[PDB]
RNA sequence: UUAUUGGAGGUAGAGCACUGUUUGGACGAGGCCGAAUUCAGACAAACUCCGAAUGCCAAUUAAUU
RNA sequence: CUGGGGCGGUCGCCUCCUAAAAGGUAACGGAGGCGCUCAAAGGUUCCCUAGAAUGGUUGGAAAUCAUUCAUAGAGUGUAA
RNA sequence: UCUGGUGACUAUAGCAAGGAGGUCACACCUGUUCCCAUGCCGAACACAGAAGUUAAGGUCUUUAGCGACGAUGGUAGCCAACUUACGUUCCGCUAGAGUAGAACGUUGCCAGGC
């Protein structure tokens, strides 16, 4: 009777092999990207100091709205890039958490390239 | 049926993985080729590296370290391969046992003791190719999966 | 008439520690000589070809504990 | 295993001697190396 | 007769004789057993010939315990040659044994029979014996 | 089922305890339920004497000081060569 | 040279968690008995789940020199 | 060179034990290797993870497997 | 406040059981037109759904049956002496490993909706 794995597992596994040589740190701070079954959410860490200091998701309620499951990405990608364009827009180094580059991540990286975000 | 508590604790039929076993290409140039359009002719895939001939787990004739065919069958194509099991594959068997262990290739003993290619019947064929066919369930137990083995087709 | 074939050996390289712990180092200095990862590289410590853990920053030296079972070697720039 | 000695088009001079098995690879090896007084990639040839 | 089937160096480096027993310094198997009280080297002839010499006394009338096996063997240059030239052959195998180590163990016999087969095994031994029961306090 | 003990003193050297052992006492401990870690000192033949009516495992009234105590043998260091007991072990019973 | 504190390392012991060696119980594996998993108990310069005393490197203030 | 010489055997480099918990340390002391190979066995990005026993080729009791244990038991161009 | 998201501490943080959920959120499930995929299977990955379902993952309870963490008290060894020599002996120093008793079902940081 094979049995089916979690998928926060693996996932979860992957992020913290890709955090051994990438972490934040005031002047380059990691966006760390969660995507779920329904919303995502992304958020500005500090990992030198442990503090996050931006918040962004698809179930705000400035954002929640009936799109294609995809357009809210870009806009939750533009509403932290205005949040973070206030202080702190430079260079900064993003993290895909564990998922794949391509898909929905895409969109909400490229939504804050296209904003300005140096990175 | 049987005091299942809520309606997704019903077992299931996990997958179906079967496919030829030897059909040794060191001495058989196009009988790998052969045996890969039988395994086409009764599911159309193309036939990967593995052994996919048994008739449950692992517990036959050793050896090890093969280069057989293999192929996966899971959805709606499953469905089908069961009905043309109890259509040409008991055409010539017509004889339902019982058993929920191992047969051919913890298993990892044995890669012999098959079928000898029953519906593929020598109209196309050049030979007879053991192709026994593993069942995959989502059994919690090997007696409710003979339950199952009765159940909705030949004991 | 005995015979022998066991007078063969090579040279002994000098590894270990090269230098203690809260002494006060120059960037580029060695830290440790081994075969392997025996000792982990800290902060401002970079690994050589071969594996060798030299310091990047003119700092003391402090040898602390990398996980459960694993140690590791960190420099400091505060003098 | 033998010597090879990657020739150049415009330098003329040798700085670039690499291996390879004549019984693998026979036939002549191409790769792009960088020649100093030409200051850029160029497509060196094997003598 | 007693030796490994196999090992994997046939020259070691002599076991050291001092300190007490490790372990095994308990009768756990028959009701009365030799305990030594001084260190030497037990060899194989010398551990077989104590066991024919208890067995032949005892007429097949109990079960008899060996608590120690040559696990070492010792090497040896014949016809005194010069010295300097390598290590020699092996010549038998060893046992080291410390003071408080049981050496054999007899049951299912007289307590008296035991006392008097253990003291004919001991004439064989190159080691100062003493005559012990399964002790329980 | 009764035995009288003498609280050690702290800080024993080792020629204190051999000459402790060269007589007929033997350092012993005491811990368990609503008790601390206290260390005594009984006689040989005193224990192996009231050791035989319970047996290995038997209650025993030991008089640590001024106070009463149901203890047990819970381990007991022997020495094969001699036959000499070096060390006691006694565990609340409570 | 002490005092005080920090660190690097696997020896003496001990141990069987790995590698090898071993003893009694226990192992089945064929129309008649032989390749074993556990229970207990041993051994190791080229075995280690462990692990001192000394020595060694250094740092600081003190104290003598 | 050499527990007199001769005869034999060795003579450079690499790993372990002897070596006495830093490093170093001898003997005609105890064990093994090297005198290369590779155009991918390189670089970078990305994704993966043995042995036991039951549908029996009278069966080597390990076909190239189903999924339990894997808990890493493997695997690494080469000796440790 | 709550569950989440991301960190710091040595498993006292693990595994096993026996429970209760919950549907805020997670999951599960429905597909294969759509980007994108199998050394082939839409299993996974990806995208669209998201009707149903707590059954499973699962959060919160209970239990020390494992595993890990282990007081003391003894002594094995050892430093420095003294003695006779050392398969030692005695006097000081530091005091292990095994084992008993016991403790353990983790503590913390930050952001949000709540």
């Amino acid at each position: 009777m094979i049995s089916k794995i979690d998928k926060n597992k693996v996932r979860l596994k992957r992020h913290a092999r890709v955090r051994t040589n990438l972490s934040g740190t005031a002047e380059k701070p990691r966006l760390n990207v969660y995507r779920s079954n329904k919303h995502i959410y992304a958020q500005i860490i500090d990992d030198n100091k442990g503090v996050t200091l931006a918040q962004a998701s698809s179930k705000d309620s400035d954002i929640a709205t009936t799109a294609t499951k995809v357009e809210l990405a870009t806009k939750v990608g533009e509403a932290i890039a205005k949040k973070a364009a206030d202080k702190g827009i430079k260079e900064i180094v993003f993290d895909r958490g564990g998922y794949l580059y391509h898909g929905r991540v895409k969109a909400l990286a490229e939504a804050a390239r296209e904003s300005g975000l140096e990175f | 049926k049987f005091n299942y508590s809520s309606v997704m604790e019903v077992p299931k039929i996990d997958k179906i993985v079967v496919n030829m076993g030897v059909g040794d290409a060191v001495q058989n140039s196009k009988v790998l080729d052969n045996a890969v359009e039988e395994l086409e002719l009764i599911t159309g895939q193309k036939p990967l590296v593995t052994k996919a001939k048994k008739s449950i787990a692992t517990f036959r004739l050793r050896e090890g370290m093969p280069i057989g065919a293999k192929v996966t069958l899971r959805g709606e194509r499953m469905y089908e391969f069961l009905d043309k099991l109890i259509s040409v594959s008991l055409p010539r068997v017509r004889d339902f046992q019982g058993v929920s262990k191992k047969a051919f290739d913890n298993y990892t003993l044995g890669v012999k003791e098959q079928l000898i290619f029953p519906e593929i019947d020598y109209d196309k064929v050049s030979k007879v190719r053991g192709m026994d066919i593993v069942i995959v369930t989502t059994a919690n137990t090997d007696e409710e999966a003979r339950e199952l083995l009765a159940n909705f087709g030949m004991p | 008439v005995s015979s022998t074939k066991n007078g063969r050996d090579s040279e002994s390289k000098r590894l270990g520690a090269k230098r203690a712990d809260g002494q006060f180092v120059t960037g580029g200095s060695i830290l440790y000589r081994q075969r392997g990862t025996k000792i982990y590289p800290g902060e401002n410590v970079g690994r050589g070809g071969d594996d060798t853990l030299f310091a990047k920053i003119d700092g003391v030296v402090k040898f602390e504990r990398k996980g459960r079972d694993k140690k590791q070697v960190s420099v400091y720039a505060v003098a | 295993r033998v010597n090879v000695t990657l020739a150049c088009t415009e330098c003329g001079d040798r700085n670039y001697i690499t291996t390879k098995n004549k019984r693998n690879n026979p036939e002549r090896i191409e790769m792009k190396k960088y020649c100093p007084r030409l200051n850029k990639y160029t497509l060196h040839r094997e003598t | 007769m007693l030796l490994p089937k196999r090992v994997k160096y046939r020259r070691q480096h002599r076991p050291k004789t001092t300190g007490r027993s490790k372990g095994g310094n308990y009768v756990t198997f028959g009701e009365f057993g030799l305990q030594a009280t001084t260190t030497s080297w037990i060899t194989s002839r010398q551990i077989e010939s104590a066991r024919i010499a208890m067995t032949r006394y005892m007429k097949r009338g109990g079960k008899v315990w060996i608590k120690i096996f040559p696990h070492t063997p010792y090497t040896k240059k014949p016809l005194e040659v010069r010295m300097g030239a390598g290590k020699g052959a092996v010549e038998g195998w060893i046992a080291v044994v410390k003071p408080g180590r049981i050496l054999f163990e007899v049951a299912g016999v007289s307590e008296e029979v035991a006392r008097e087969a253990l003291r004919l095994a001991s004439h064989k031994l190159p080691v100062k014996t003493k005559f012990v029961k399964r002790e329980e306090l | 089922a009764s035995l009288k003990s003498i609280i050690r003193q702290g800080k024993q050297t080792r020629s204190d305890l051999k000459q402790l052992r060269k007589s007929g006492k033997v350092p012993a401990v005491v811990y368990g339920y609503g008790t601390k870690n206290v260390s005594v000192k009984v006689d040989e033949v005193e224990f192996i004497k009231v050791i035989r009516e319970v047996g290995r495992n038997g209650v025993i009234e030991l008089g640590v000081g001024s106070k009463t105590i149901k203890v047990m043998v819970a381990d007991y260091q022997f020495d094969p060569l001699k036959n000499q007991i070096t060390h006691i072990d006694f565990l609340a019973i409570n």
